[PDB]
């Protein structure tokens, strides 16, 4: 299981390097890690669906990761980080999860979504079964984390986060 | 938490499978009406019908714990039965599914209840409720992790 296995060593290193050392500057506790998936991210189309011509050297692969403040399971981030050549690995930006508004499937590329937070970020995940996986993780935190509500979500099967119609519509937060 | 991976046999276990539905039912009707009460509770109820009212809701949300408790039980033994049969998996892992939408169901009907009593008052009793509202999201919450933890 190539899945299995590279999720099992991506998520030693992650807490490794990231989520278990005390703060370098401040000394806080780390964050509680919790999930993560490989995305792949286009410079040029980072914000919609890149086209087909977007040449390779656009594509850049970068990781998703959620985690948890280490005095509040309650308070989730979302960080977005590049793979150093030693296994390591190097936050670039991180989101509250209270940010998270939208999430869309993308209908025609198999692997893409849409996450609507700062602004809208279009990635793709390496298969479609891991797109599946991580917003399923996504919501599913999200719904956990602020007590039944759940962002604005489109095109996705509804049953694969426990809901049906009129549970989304009682739970979607713009009501 | 790696998320990439009755004398006859089969008879007996739909025994399990047909009694656990039969539950899931029960636990779906005393959802509806926890929800139901919360819509009475919502309309302005004279004082003495409130707390009759209250009492009946303390009644549906022990008896919503205590089926909990039983559905989780039940179907993770359905699921232990199913280890080594693709027909018994599907069916346990059907009946955890349903499960867990109704659990969410039971978080998004408390969830509602209670934005729509903040909405509506703004004495201490108050705050009791809350505190009871809260008790149980947690439960729910734990409930749903231990749902979805795998048996072996």
């Amino acid at each position: 299981n190539f899945l299995a296995e590279q999720y099992e060593r991506d998520r030693k290193a992650i807490i490794n390097c990231c989520f278990s050392r005390p703060d370098h500057k401040t000394g806080e506790p780390p964050n509680n890690y919790i999930t993560h998936v490989r995305i792949i991210e286009d410079s040029k189309f980072p914000s919609s669906r890149p086209p087909p011509d977007s040449k390779l050297e656009n594509k850049k692969k970068r990781l998703l990761i959620l985690s948890a403040k280490p005095n509040n399971a309650k308070l989730i981030q979302i960080h977005k980080a590049r793979e150093n050549s030693d296994g390591s690995f190097q936050i670039g930006r991180t989101w509250q999860l209270t940010e998270l508004v939208r999430v869309e499937k993308d209908l025609e590329i198999s692997e893409g979504f849409i996450l609507t937070m700062s602004k809208k970020y279009y990635w793709e995940t390496n298969s479609a079964k891991e797109r599946t996986v991580f917003i399923k993780s996504l919501i599913t935190l999200y719904i956990q984390t602020f007590e039944g509500h759940v962002p604005e979500l489109v095109n996705w099967d509804l049953s694969l986060f426990y809901l049906d119609e009129r549970s989304y519509q009682r739970a979607v937060i713009t009501n | 938490a790696n998320p990439y991976e009755g004398s006859d046999d089969f008879v007996a276990f739909m025994n399990k499978i047909n009694s656990i539905n039969a539950n899931l039912s029960r636990y779906e009707n005393i959802i509806n009406q926890i929800d139901a009460q919360h819509k009475d509770l919502l309309t302005q109820v004279s004082e003495e019908q409130e707390m009759e009212l209250r009492r009946s809701l303390d009644d549906y949300i022990s008896q919503a714990t205590d089926l909990q408790y039983q559905l989780k039980a039940d179907i993770k033994d359905a699921q232990r039965d199913g280890l080594h049969d693709s027909n018994k998996q599907a069916q346990a892992e059907n009946c955890r599914q349903k499960f867990l939408k109704l659990i969410q169901d039971y978080r998004i009907i408390d969830s509602n209840y209670k934005e729509e009593s903040k909405e509506q008052a703004k004495v201490q009793a108050r705050h009791q409720e809350l505190l009871k509202l809260e008790k149980t999201m947690a439960e729910l919450t734990q409930l749903f992790n231990d749902m979805e933890e795998l048996v072996i």
